[PDB]
RNA sequence: AGCAGAAGCAGA
């Protein structure tokens, strides 16, 4: 007797039954060496889909630029970039009588909304490349070296605090003869080793001054830094993504929200909405193209989905969206608009960390970088390499960089091209014939409802579809997409079946621990299987079998194991001292080697609250104690919201609630003069807390200094603590001496004028 | 006192060449940008990090401190925490066992005024316990995806509000302006501020843990039966896809209690000054001076974004924004595409009057709603194309179809009038035109359906076609389709502000009209 | 705008002021002040006029040279600046170009749209069925049918890892003394001797006083982990004029058909025993209704799974990665030895503990995720290698003696390996439990939707059949070209061995596998259920499912049993 | 050797 799993699907039907297909337990594939092979790649198929049109030469930058926008139109079913703007128009031109009022509406608000958005807005967007240092910082930091880098050439814009004077030095940034800015250089200082040659190289950095031309800023400026995306699923071969420098990305939001209060608006669009309210006004906008069927006809539906999407498009083409989506707003917002596609326009990338080359003989290795990439014979590379390099030639530069005009670089206007795949659905009709159709869209992703009086006219409505994609510079993917008859589909990797279906399997990940600390992790873990019980259909013995493996391996993880076991380690001899001393012991946390309490009824309740009655009181009061040394300065950012792929949980500040060392860093790098930077503007932060203490909660605003301030508060405060009787006149002279002082420090330009 | 201390440590800070001219040139404004500044790696799959190094030697980092000294170096043969101290900060660092050791070993903390502190949470306990248990019950369950609340509050209050009192709470010297309608929760700034006093847990904290029982939670959930938060924030275990459960919480009512008395006092607002003359003067000295409780009506309806038009109808009167949607009767509708022109003409109907009503012209479409039966609408000039709805229950099903049929103008409608049509409302006067028509068709629906004729159903698989009785056929009305698949709630997020006419009718910013004073509810 | 000239004194209207500490101003005239203004503030917003009045305290963006030139570089084709775009979009009508440029594109661009009938589904890679290419091998972690668990009874509580395997080595001295053994079958590139000189150093460092599990840093022990392989970074400059150094030709995964041994290890692993492996910890008290329900679901639930094969060959990949990464990272450059632990218990309530065999640590500086630490594994196994020879071509193969299994003899094989892992598969084993939700929920709906309808819970009806309902009958499988009916807790030990065996050979070519299947399996549900289906490019899906087979045996075991599933509702449809 | 899979790790 044989077994086979798939003949689970005769008495189940598939998409009901859709989670089984989905190997979500399994390990999913990283990325090994280097992604200059797959960059390469890229650039090259980007270029290949548009080697007819126009080639030419920037004056500015000097690189090699392609054009095919308003180009020939192809006479195959392979890829095209090759879209026109009078299609594109036209189809802007059919939506806005459709909607009137609308593009006019989210021109306005988005200017309003910039108008008071302030540079620290720029804050929040996780990765970013640091064109001071040519390697990707954490946002923030990108943003204050900028800052700071600025200062040096005279443009005081962040100064003023709002985002347009910031975005106006950027631009004007750009005309700046000589860049100087704030850099960071390696010392390759020796050190005695006892491994083979004899020596070891201990790299240190420190904060130094580089200088560079208005050309090669403006290079740097434009450049995309390129990686390997890790862990992606669903795909055989890895592919390379890109990063945003943090110039452009002023600019980016501003068409992101415009074009978010365009897809607000429109039926058609998934986005930007997530959870259950998508699900939600999915099924209704479902039903909203159903009801187009007519009377005697019937009614087809396409799994829809876009291959080579980032690659095909074109800024061009989104340049002409801005100008007409634009078009009754006043002239700053409009220049301000038309930026963000030109920097992409003009765009350069970056070709990541570059190939490597051995020899089996000698047993050596050697990195070869992008620069010296093709300082070497050609022959010396394998088949597959040469062929690359070969095609790369003329779009490659001489510091270590490829040019590249068309393509999107693997997503960042994400909504602006919904807006276009939305217009190519807002055609609905050509030739005035007997079919009628609309969609879904979400970025790549699609979902065509095609209406007729029988399926083989659908298919020629489906035919005049594909066709008038390929217009907008949009690619149908024959490989991988199919159609139907109504009933069931595919769309975000969310199944319909008369209503769209639960899938579990996609969410089985975020089941085990988040890796941000013991208190918060088990709350997350339960409100992972609170959410998940509603969403995903998740049924209570699952529920529960859930609270096991996560409390299980929660165990593990921490080690942290129940307090009548005699699991051997170095946490675990104390946690049996702990759990002999104390009495109550129903009332001990599970990470101080308790028992799990937590059930279905109670997953909406933190652990502490529920166990706070049956602690100890010599428990709780270290358990729970004000200043305890563990948890450090704390953000609200911090203790409500948690990293997921973001989500928000609930926790009390107790000891549990950790942070980690500073992740380590590559190589001996002994980053002592960086660390010292670090902490340079936390002390400066940590006593500006103490001045004001709102601060953490309230942002607090003004153009003046910090010093400046902290001198007229501090001031303040002695005079009031004077008048109700804290401090006596010699603890006030002191501080109006002491700040006097200050305020001549304050106000100098070099020395701190010390004394004898 | 610390006041002097602060200024100690300024100075010290100015020592240092590098820290002055942070504060020198750095601003206020940059302040939010340099404190999230950091050096490091933000590394990828912490869940890998965090196995890796809690199997580590030293994987905690630990501030500096009195309290830290207090923590021995070894203890039994196992290290606790490490010497070897960075030169930036002359500061230390820490493994697992050194948190395990403090828990069982270190010293005692004032924890008084715990319970109030996290009162928020500590309620979620109280509702659990006291709750009894009901029975089981196996059963298909329609799910409605609707907005909702996921967590009760002590008092709801919008964020722009919400902090402005946390403020005055926590930061009483820092809080700056003060503003008219934020310090009238005199009572509960003066509650908390008692409560929050003797603890000494950090300020930033307690001001989170305000916001959560102050700040509206509002998701989109799959929800059927109970809308209210004591009951959502335990929905996983009250309902799943194909099963049901009763629930009765620690009872104090919440949520609800606001929700229902400003529909009552506004409706009752309402009855009253529909009949005197300039209702809008009347309506307005009224809920002035009109008290829920403690909290005068303004800031309850301000606060609270439920209410049903009444609400919305003396919202608007105050002058505050309403919500981005239209209604009819009890029609509700949102527009989805097209726009219109309300144009006046001479009409003569079915049983032989002229009526002066304004005719809307244009190409439209709406996603429509009338009580547990929603759909879609598309419509054009006297004429309406096309109409859906969901299998729900078959009293507002026809509702549904009639309004829709009476808003669409369509000329198969006016010609299916027969008899007078003279309505009053209740202070004495006349409907106008539409409005009229609206009751006429809800009392007589079968003079409707004959006039209308039939078609075809569309074949599509999840379709299926309706006739007169408002049962499953063959045949269909023209225009009408039923669909099995379940549609979404409601649904209206945006918010706008309204003019109000004298007769308590509600006027967008076009010209149009959306809300009118004839489309509250009699329900009582 | 005043530096530090004057001296300032602001007074506001709501009651705010802000002085100098040396001013002279008193609480007298403070007053005078701040009460004289908000007596104008509040005669101004009794009259309505506090919003109009312009207070004492009470936008420009424009482009340089370099960005206005890259601008007007940056427009479409045909046009000369941007100027000329800006003023073509604003004021030109685009009405009617869509079907002007439709009309004149090439009738060669097309969807090509066909109907999708039966036949055309032909079976998905032909290549697995030809006999010319080499049998897929074994290229697991670790031994998961063929294991042999060696027993021991124990008091009922934790243990050292070390203690646990010299005690299992004690009560099996048969096999512990084994210094002249006789060789089975031989890896191509293996070495007898050191692998067998480091599974004696292995037995004498567990079976003896000390506490330091640490393996010497021996010659034969060298070679079997990898010792100074890496190649040296050596400088750009000298590789570039030395020739010989080139980019090496990456290796492709080896093209392997279909083997018998797969289709085997799902047979086992889903088949009943009377051990239970699990270690799921406590949960608090029953108290509400639905709570019960749960709590009686897992009761079936649970112990269907844990009674299975795949359920104790779960608990020895987690427990072995679990103990893995913590030896990785405490001792880094040490050459370690680590036990194969897993606890079991019986029908009757007993406590055992199991060692499937042994395993040596390699060096392990692990900086970066994906760098490799190199394990080498010892495993007991009942299984004969000369049975299916294609089958363990990786492996090195002892025979070491005999074991009473309860009537007759059976021979004991050590099977030795040089394997591999890194800090990934370390932490996703560790995560491994979670194939148990995976099925188990996919079964739980199943139950829910029968409960639904008649109105009462119907757990027991579907694993053993009750008063009114019978069992149900899943079609579990095939026999010799016929279906089979099967009970309901197989079909949940099916699922969860499908879940399991997804983590055992989880790679790129499982990933991009299953994915493009997807896709073809919902055009066979549109078949099913008759809803005209259509496609566009059917060679196109079929090339891009047939690249990921290769060498995956999970995938080659799929795509044969697809084919099947494929072949028999061709059948099925006729009816 | 081996993990692995279009390029790396097998201490720097």
């Amino acid at each position: 007797m044989n077994i086979n799993p798939y003949f689970l699907f005769i008495d189940v039907p598939i998409q009901a039954a859709i989670s089984t297909t989905f190997p979500y337990t399994g390990v999913p594939p990283y990325s090994h060496g280097t992604g200059t092979g797959y960059t390469i790649d890229t650039v090259i198929r980007t270029h290949e889909y548009s080697n007819k049109g126009k080639q030419y030469i920037s004056d500015v930058t000097g690189c090699t630029m392609v054009d095919p926008t308003n180009g020939p139109l192809p006479e195959d079913n392979e890829p095209s970039a090759y879209a026109q703007l009078d299609c594109v128009l036209e189809a802007l031109d059919r939506m806005d009588e459709e909607h009137p009022g609308l593009f006019q509406a989210a021109s306005q608000n988005a200017m309003e909304t910039l108008m008071v958005t302030t540079v620290d807005k720029l804050t929040q967007g996780r990765q970013t490349f640091d064109w001071t240092v040519c390697r990707n910082q954490p946002a923030a930091t990108a943003l204050n070296t900028t800052i700071t880098s600025f200062r040096l050439n005279d443009l005081n814009g962040a100064d003023k605090g709002g985002l347009i004077p910031f975005c106006q030095d950027i631009i004007d940034s750009l005309d700046r003869p000589e860049m100087t800015f704030f850099s960071v250089k390696n010392i390759k200082k020796k050190l005695p080793a006892k491994n083979r040659k004899g020596f070891l190289i201990k790299r240190i950095p420190m904060k130094v001054k580089d200088k560079i031309t208005k050309v090669e800023y403006i290079k740097r400026a434009l450049s995309l830094n390129t990686m390997t995306k890790d862990a992606e699923r669903g795909k055989l071969k890895r592919r390379a993504i890109a990063t945003a420098g943090i110039q452009i990305r002023g600019f980016v939001l501003v068409v992101e929200n415009l074009a978010k209060n365009i897809c607000e608006n429109l039926e058609q669009s998934g986005l930007p909405v997530g959870g259950n309210e998508k699900k939600a006004k999915l099924s209704n906008a479902v039903a909203k193209m159903l009801s187009n069927c007519p009377p005697g006809g019937i009614s087809m539906t396409v799994t829809g989905d876009n291959t080579k999407w980032n690659e095909c498009l074109n800024p061009r083409i989104f340049l002409a969206m801005t100008e007409r989506i634009t078009r009754d707003s006043p002239i700053w917002f409009r220049d301000f608009c038309s930026i963000a596609p030109v920097l992409f326009s003009n765009k350069i990338a970056r070709l990541g960390k570059g190939f490597m080359i051995t020899s089996k003989t000698k047993r050596l290795k050697a990195q070869i970088p992008c620069p010296d990439l093709f300082s070497i014979p050609l022959e010396r590379y394998n088949e597959e390499t040469r062929a690359k390099l070969k095609k790369l030639k003329p779009f490659f530069n001489e510091e270590g960089t490829a040019s590249l005009s068309p393509g999107m670089m693997m997503g960042m206007f994400n909504m602006l091209s919904t807006v276009l795949g939305v217009a190519a659905l807002g055609i609905k009709n050509i030739g005035n014939k007997e079919y009628l159709w609309d969609g879904l869209q979400s970025s790549d992703d699609f979902a065509l409802f095609v209406n007729a009086k029988d399926e083989e006219t659908c298919m020629e409505g489906i035919n005049d579809f594909y066709r008038t994609c390929k217009l907008l510079g949009i690619n149908m993917s024959k490989k991988k997409s199919y159609c139907n008859e109504t009933g069931m589909f595919e769309f975000t990797s969310m199944f319909y079946r008369d209503g769209f279906v639960s899938n579990f399997a996609m969410e089985l990940p975020s089941f085990g621990v988040a890796g941000v600390n013991e208190s918060a992790d088990m709350a997350i873990g339960m409100t992972i299987i609170k959410n998940n019980m509603i969403n995903n259909g998740m049924g209570p013995a699952t529920a529960q079998t859930a609270i096991q493996l996560f409390i299980a391996d929660y165990r593990y993880t921490y080690k942290c194991h129940r307090g009548d076991s005699k699991v051997e380690g170095k946490r675990m001899k104390i946690i049996k001292e702990l759990w002999e001393n104390t009495k109550g012991r129903d009332g001990l946390l599970v990470a101080d080697g308790g028992p799990n309490i937590y059930n279905l009824r109670n997953l909406h309740i933190p652990e502490i609250v529920l166990k706070y009655n049956l602690m100890d009181p010599e428990y709780k009061g270290r358990l729970l104690h004000p200043q305890n040394p563990f948890v450090g300065h704390l953000s609200i950012e911090g203790i409500k919201e948690a990293d997921i792929t973001k989500m928000d949980y609930d926790a009390v500040s107790g000891t549990h609630s950790w942070r980690t060392k500073r992740n380590r860093s590559i190589l001996n790098t002994d980053q002592r003069n960086m660390i010292l930077e670090e902490q340079c503007y936390a002390k400066c932060c940590n006593l500006f807390e103490a001045c004001f203490n709102s601060a953490s909660y309230r942002k607090p605003v003004g153009q003046h200094s910090m010093l400046e301030a902290m001198a007229h508060r501090l001031r303040m405060d002695a005079r009031l603590d004077y008048e109700s009787g804290r401090m006596s006149k010699d603890d006030f002279e002191k501080a109006m001496a002491h700040l006097g002082e200050i305020g001549y420090i304050g106000s100098g330009s070099g020395e701190n004028l010390y004394f004898q | 006192a610390m006041t002097l201390a602060k200024i100690e440590l300024l100075k010290q800070l100015l020592r240092d060449n590098e820290a002055k001219t942070v504060l020198k040139q750095t601003t206020v404004d940059q302040y939010n940008i340099i404190r999230k500044f950091n050096t490091s790696r933000i590394e990828k799959n912490p869940s890998l990090r965090m196995k890796w190094a809690m199997c580590s030697n030293f994987p905690l980092a630990l501030t500096k401190g009195d309290m830290a000294n207090r923590i021995p170096l070894e203890y039994k043969g196992i290290q606790l925490k490490t010497n070897a101290e960075d030169i930036g900060t002359k500061g230390q660092m820490c493994s697992i066992a050194a948190v395990t050791w403090w828990n069982t070993y270190g010293p005692i903390g004032d924890t008084e005024g715990f319970e109030r502190v996290y009162e928020s949470f500590f309620l979620r306990k109280m509702r659990l316990d006291n709750a009894t248990w009901g029975r089981i019950t196996f059963g298909p369950v329609e799910r409605v995806r609707k907005r909702v609340l996921l967590n009760p509050l002590t008092k709801e209050m919008p964020p722009d509000e919400a902090s402005n009192v946390i403020m005055e709470i926590l930061f009483p010297k820092e809080a700056g302006i003060p503003r008219e309608s934020t310090w009238i929760h005199r009572e509960l700034i003066k509650e908390k501020r008692e409560k929050l006093k003797g603890t000494m847990i950090t300020p930033i904290v307690l001001a989170y843990m305000l916001e959560r029982e102050l700040v509206a939670r509002r998701r989109f959930l799959p929800v059927a039966g109970a809308t209210s938060a004591e009951f959502i924030e335990m929905l996983h275990c009250l309902q799943g896809e194909n099963w049901r459960q009763i629930y009765h919480p620690g009872g104090n009512k919440l949520t609800e209690s606001r929700s229902q008395s400003m529909i009552v006092a506004c409706r009752k607002i309402i009855r009253r000054s529909i009949v005197a003359s300039n209702p809008l003067e009347l309506a307005v000295e009224i809920a002035n001076k009109t008290v829920i409780d403690t909290e005068p009506l303004k800031s309850c309806l301000a606060a609270i974004d439920g209410g049903d038009v009444a609400c919305d109808i003396i919202r608007a009167a105050l002058g505050l924004k309403i919500r981005q949607r239209q209604r009819f009767g009890r029609l509700e509708l949102k527009r989805i595409s097209g726009r219109g022109f309300k144009n006046d003409e001479e009409i003569l109907i079915g049983n032989g009057t002229i009526q002066k009503i304004g005719i809307w012209d244009g190409e439209e479409e709406f996603h429509v709603r009338c009580g547990e039966c929603r759909g879609i609408l598309k419509k054009s000039k006297m004429k309406l194309e096309k109409l859906l709805i969901n299998s729900a229950k078959k009293e507002d099903m026809r509702d549904l179809i009639i309004l829709c049929m009476v808003f669409s103008q369509d000329t198969r409608m006016f010609q299916g009038v027969r008899g007078e049509i003279n309505f009053l409302n209740r202070a004495g006067q006349l409907l106008s035109p539409m409005y009229q028509l609206q009751r006429y068709f809800l009392n007589r629906s079968n003079d409707l359906f004959d006039q209308w004729g039939y078609e075809e159903s569309p074949k599509a698989s999840e379709l299926h076609g309706i006739n007169e009785s408002m049962n499953a056929s063959d045949y269909t009305l023209k225009g009408v389709v039923v669909t099995r698949n379940v549609i979404d709630d409601f649904s209206s997020t945006e918010t706008e502000k309204v003019s109000i006419t004298k007769n308590l009718s509600l006027i967008k910013r076009t010209g149009e009209v959306i809300m009118g004073a004839n489309d509250v509810s009699e329900l009582e | 705008k005043l530096g530090n000239s004057m001296e300032l004194m602001i007074f506001s209207y709501n009651q705010d002021y802000s002085l100098s500490n040396e001013s002279s101003l008193d609480e007298e005239g403070k007053g005078r002040v701040l009460s004289r203004l908000t007596e104008l503030q509040a005669e101004l917003s009794l009259k309505n006029l506090w919003q109009v009045l312009i207070g004492e305290e009470d936008i420009d963006f424009k482009l340089g040279q370099t960005i206005s030139r890259l601008r007007d570089i940056s427009v479409p084709a045909g046009f000369s600046n941007f100027e000329g775009m800006r003023s073509y979009i604003d004021n030109i009508d685009p009405k009617g170009a869509i079907e002007r440029n439709l009309a004149r594109m090439s009738p060669l661009v097309s969807v090509t749209p066909k109907k999708l009938t039966w036949e055309d589904l032909r079976p998905i890679g032909p290549h697995i069925y030809n006999h010319e290419l080499p049998e897929v091998p074994y290229n697991a972690f670790l031994l998961m049918s063929d294991e042999l668990g060696l027993a021991n009874m124990t008091e009922g509580k934790s243990k050292k890892p070390k203690t646990l395997a010299k005690e299992c080595l004690e009560k099996y001295s048969t096999l512990r003394d084994q210094t002249d053994p006789i060789l089975i079958m031989k890896s191509e590139k293996a070495n007898e001797n050191f692998l067998w000189k480091l599974w004696r150093d292995c037995v004498n460092t567990i079976s003896n006083e000390e506490m330091s599990n640490e393996l010497q840093k021996t010659n034969y022990a060298k070679w079997a982990t990898g010792d100074g392989l890496t190649y040296q970074k050596i400088m750009k400059e000298v590789a570039i004029d030395d020739e010989t150094m080139c980019q090496e030709e990456p290796k492709i995964p080896n093209k392997c058909r279909v083997a018998a041994w797969v289709q085997t290890e799902m047979n086992l692993l889903s088949t009943l025993t009377s051990k239970r492996a699990l270690d799921l910890p406590e949960i608090g008290p029953d108290v509400a209704p639905v709570e019960h329900v749960g709590s009686e679901r897992r009761k079936y639930f649970v112990n269907e799974i844990n009674y299975c094969k795949a359920s104790t060959v779960m608990m020895k990949y987690v427990l072995f990665h679990t103990s893995l990464l913590n030896e990785s990272n405490a001792s880094m450059g040490k050459y370690k030895v680590i036990p194969i632990t897993n606890r079991v218990v019986n029908e009757k309530g007993e406590s055992f503990d199991m060692l499937y065999g042994l395993a040596v640590k390699g060096q392990s500086h692990l900086r970066g995720d994906t760098d490799v630490v190199t394990v080498v594994t010892f495993e007991f196994s009942s299984t004969d290698p000369r049975v299916d020879s294609g089958k363990w071509p990786k492996y090195t193969v002892f025979r070491i003696g005999s074991l009473f299994v309860s009537g007759r003899e059976k021979s004991v094989y050590l099977y030795c390996r040089v394997n591999g892992t890194n800090k990934i598969q370390m932490k996703w084993g560790m995560e491994a439990r979670r194939c148990l939700l995976q099925s188990m929920q996919q079964m739980e709906a199943i139950v829910e939707q029968e409960s639904s309808i008649q109105g009462y819970d119907m757990t027991k009806a579907c694993f053993k059949g009750d008063r009114v309902n019978s069992p149900k009958t899943f079609s579990i499988g095939t026999q010799e070209g016929k279906l089979v009916k099967g009970s309901f807790g197989k079909a949940l030990r099916v699922i969860f061995t499908k879940c399991l065996m997804h983590y055992v050979f989880g790679n790129a070519q499982l990933e991009g596998f299953s994915a493009e299947s997807r896709r073809l399996l919902l055009l066979i549900q549109a078949l099913k259920d008759r809803k005209g289906p259509w496609v566009f490019d059917l060679e196109g899906m079929y090339s891009g499912i047939e690249e990921c087979i290769s060498n995956n045996p999970w995938v080659i075991q799929s795509a044969y049993w697809f084919n099947e599933w494929l072949g028999f509702e061709k059948e099925g449809s006729k009816v």
